[PDB]
């Protein structure tokens, strides 16, 4: 509802690669193929809107296709934005520092399928027990997979469930941007 | 906008025959684009998505690619199953639009026409209506004449006409032809007849009947 | 199973206001935004908008921001387009979809919406039974025939459906605020009038259903 | 109708400062009471499109408030903008090398008023002749005037024209993009 | 996008008031912003743009400022011309949109309405029709009541009443009430009378003439 | 001088298309974009878009973008509209103006486009003299009425523009697809009779100009 403080921002894209960023936020998509994100550090999730003035490539835009939310100081911009992924309003937010990038949680797997469930609440790989989940599918998501990094352990988008569908005690995001 | 305009508008192809339809985007949509097939009177059914990324369900036989604005369904070993409007829309930017759509004929054998010939009912009769119903029944090619004849003069006005869609396993037509008069225009004359004159031949499929029989 | 129901249609008078709705099922409400198109011939597709199930915000076409109202009930499951101060320009068929991954994969059945100051009159079902005498060949064609009737649409079957063989039924035409619609029916003539053939006729609109048996002349 | 290569470019913002950048073009607008185009340095005017990609503040633009033209490889930006002024289709730029600023033209003065005539082609201030025009005007622009700096001389934007209407030789721009 | 959200909606003040009316854009439009005047049924004319410059010819008691997403346009020693209507418009974005509008009142004199009755002319009476007509000029507030009274009994329905603007130098209002009838309607009976009860007085101001007079 | 020439009114039945024009006059016509604006009553202000009077090249509110078409002559100084498939909720006022800096500082007079399947009708005109015998104080107002025409609209003068003074002249009110307007004019009664008063009514829709004098009873 109110608008982050731009005295403390730069955004610059150079080449092949393009950056939103301020004290907290460092924001990185690159040009590999097609511009998509790459990498998201967000030292403190913030809750406020990223100025205009300081957005690359923000022309029409549908606010659910912007990976980050914009509630939470997410760039509009088709940088913020990533193949097979909507918004993730129900990433871990409430962990305080949290990572977006795009690679596989160590000891987990990514598979397509339609059977898989659909998109919801941000699961951590590791159960409040601490055991690991090894096995995760998606429905229409691309790879390699969307993955949260918090100081609690790693997480996976909201397009991606547990494959087995039956695990009893998932520590997941209780927080909806 | 993002305007998406899609060809060819109407295509027609045979059974086994590879067809490719285009969609091109008034600017850039980076693969941000879905391949829907409708036939009425049902929902459109998603095809393909991502651009390249068929859908569940989807045959081998469908294909699709392309990148920027430049885009392509193609079917490979077309089907009778695959008649119908093919839809394309993006997915990048807003508003979401669609294409104008290509109509898919399934090309086949060329077909004459089966007539039936129906007089009033007498329900209608009672009512003081008098429609006589003639049904032209799987034929191909689609285009088709239906001359309406009552004591030998042809009848013009009142006439109203009704095609089907292509049939989903023979590929053919089917069309209904409806002359509606009054009961004391129809008590005015006594034969009636439906002439179908279609490509197959020059010559007329004839239905007639007489009214005091 | 994942579904989307609407109403098959709604009849609205020039200048009133209509409420479409679309209730979901078989998934988790929240997880997929909420997109409304609307479909009209010679027009083709075009999207409305949508609505986020989790806070209720809408995304307009900017075409339809003064006509369409989106809101949602997450509660209840369901979606709820208002469309506003109706002309004959808006008579088009409503369809609801959800974005399960830049793409529509799952539709609606889609709300036929019909805006005429013309009043819903009850259709006249007549059987049409073949010519005196015989029938050429060993197949005998029957029809019926639903005259004068208003608004869209009909649904006709043959023995409740039993009959789905060698059954053509026509696309309604309009004329003088009033639609007529045709079918026929081929089969064996060892099965007619050997075995009763019917014809079903419903209209909705006005609470309209109509058996008629085809009986030889 | 084509698009700039975007192997040579670099877009940045930081602070109160913006620039859209490549080998040719210089296009710095800065935070001064508002966001405003500050100066344009055109090394050699192109003829293609600036990526969105690399496009700050890019939101809901109508092209004929942009300074530098869009078929020129004006960014389709709100930075691109200054007030008091449309876009500059008839601007020097078949002059080469074309600077933009906003300063006055040495020896000239521009002032407000009705009665000057309406926006036309970019007018030099010196003649063919060589001889300078002194008294400049304009009907709804904003000062310091638009001011173009070409190796033949200092131009001033459409907006601006001279006062004493009635000038024999003028050195005005004939492209019109 | 950006939209114009214009209070307050309507306002009422006396010759020589101080008035602001505010105008807020739904996003920072950067003074690029337009203040125009209408009064129907004249087209709109340019008081002020870039937010604080004023137009050509545009009196010195007119005056403007803001910034951001807010704005205002002040008049200071409100004179009768200033009444109509005011809009803002934004020049920042596209699509270019307008304010909801702010009628502009001269809240001035209560008066007595001059009433003055007209019975059919022969021409109307030839066509078979019969209107009879009352006019109320020159009256303030704008609210005002019209009864008319057939041979002493009111009579509702085929009256059809239309009030004029604000007056641009009394600041008064005129309504028009018509009473149509038939012909036949209007012969069958005598005595017309319209009575208009307004604020200034709760005595009808009445006018009235007999038929057969 | 700076003008801008549009057509008074225009009437168009429903689903029919019409093409306004906006002929510029007094300074350079390339030179300002030119801006179509929609006023109807209780939706306000609605900007259409712009041409460019150098290319030709058009700009559209995404609301507008099937509904008008934006066209100009740069040889003739004139643009034009075209409104496709018209409906009621296109029946309004187009105004034509330029954005000579960020502001409309010219518009047009604009032009009344009545969307309607009712028939153009002449009107006819009525003199409304004051009751018989004399009349109050030494004033006397005499009235005009203009009954049964259509569509907008219509000019009342009284003495071809020679008084204007006491005039009230009322807007028109629409029933049954038939519109009735009013006009008073109060003058001194050492003025009426003993001067001839006439009202003059034109309605250019049916090629209608009415003079009527004022007769006393």
């Amino acid at each position: 509802t109110t608008e982050c403080d731009s005295k403390i921002i730069g955004t610059a894209v150079k080449n092949n690669l393009a950056i939103h960023s301020d004290l907290s936020y460092w924001i990185e998509s690159r040009l590999n193929d097609t511009w998509k994100l790459e990498r998201a550090v967000l030292g403190e999730v913030k809750s406020c809107t990223w100025p205009e003035t300081h957005t690359l490539w923000g022309d029409g835009i549908l606010e659910s296709d912007l990976i980050i939310p914009v509630t939470l100081a997410g760039p509009r911009s088709n940088h913020n934005r990533r193949p097979g992924y909507k918004t993730q309003n129900q990433g871990p937010w409430d962990e305080g520092r949290v990572e977006i990038d795009f690679d596989y949680c160590p000891g987990t797997t990514v598979t397509l399928s339609e059977s898989c469930g659909h998109r919801g609440p941000a699961t951590r790989t590791t159960t409040e027990s601490g055991k690991l989940i090894t096995d995760w599918c998606c429905r229409s998501c691309t790879l390699p997979p969307l993955r949260y990094q918090t100081d609690s352990g790693c997480w996976y988008g909201m397009e991606i469930r547990p494959q087995r569908h039956d695990e009893k005690t998932l520590v997941q995001s209780q927080v909806n941007a | 906008d993002i305007q998406m305009t899609q060809s060819p508008a109407s295509l027609s192809a045979s059974v086994g025959e590879t067809v490719t339809i285009t969609c091109r985007a008034s600017g850039n949509i980076h693969n941000y684009l879905a391949w829907y097939q409708q036939k009425q009177g049902k929902s459109p059914q998603l095809l393909v998505y991502n651009a390249k990324t068929l859908a569940d369900g989807v045959p081998s036989r469908f294909s699709a690619s392309g990148s920027g604005t430049q885009y392509s369904l193609k079917i490979n070993s077309l089907q009778p199953e695959d008649f119908g409007s093919y839809y394309c829309q993006h997915f990048w930017s807003t508003p979401r639009t669609f294409g104008g759509g290509t109509k898919l004929e399934i090309k086949r054998a060329d077909a004459a026409p089966t007539v039936s010939i129906f007089p009033p009912s007498s329900e209608q009769l009672t009512s003081g209506g008098a429609s006589v119903v003639c049904f032209l029944n799987n034929f191909y090619p689609k285009d088709i004449n239906v001359k309406w004849k009552i004591d030998g003069s042809e009848r013009q006005n009142g006439v109203l006409n009704s095609w089907t869609d292509q049939d989903s396993k023979d590929s053919t037509y089917s069309m209904s032809s409806t002359l509606t008069l009054t009961k004391d225009e129809y008590e005015r004359h006594n034969s009636y007849t439906c002439e179908a004159t279609h490509k197959t031949s020059t010559s007329p499929i004839v239905k007639s009947f007489n009214r005091n029989e | 199973q994942v579904q989307l129901q609407q109403p098959g249609a709604e009849l609205v008078k020039p200048g009133a206001s209509v409420k479409l709705s679309c209730k979901a099922s078989g998934y988790t409400f929240t997880s997929y935004w909420m997109h409304w198109v609307k479909l009209r011939p010679g027009q083709g597709f075009e999207w409305i908008g949508d609505i986020n199930p989790n806070n209720g915000g809408p995304s307009y076409n900017e075409k339809f921001k003064r006509k369409a109202t989106l809101t949602v009930d997450t509660s209840s499951s369901t979606a709820y387009m208002q469309l506003s101060s109706l002309t004959s320009e808006d008579s088009a068929v409503y369809y609801c979809t959800i974005d399960d991954g830049y793409r529509f994969g799952y539709w609606g059945q889609g709300t036929l919406v019909t805006v005429s100051a013309a009043k819903t009159t009850a259709p006249s079902v007549y059987p049409l039974a073949p010519v005196c005498g015989d029938t050429t060949g060993s197949s005998v064609t029957l029809g019926c025939l639903v005259k004068g009737y208003f608004p869209e649409p009909v649904t006709l079957t043959w023995n409740s459906g039993s009959l789905s063989s060698g059954v053509h039924t026509f696309p309604a035409v309009l004329q003088s605020d009033l639609y007529t619609l045709s079918s026929s029916v081929t089969v064996t003539s060892s099965t007619w009038p050997s075995q009763s053939i019917t014809c079903n006729v419903a209209h909705p609109a006005s609470s309209t259903k109509v058996d008629k048996k085809i009986e030889p002349r």
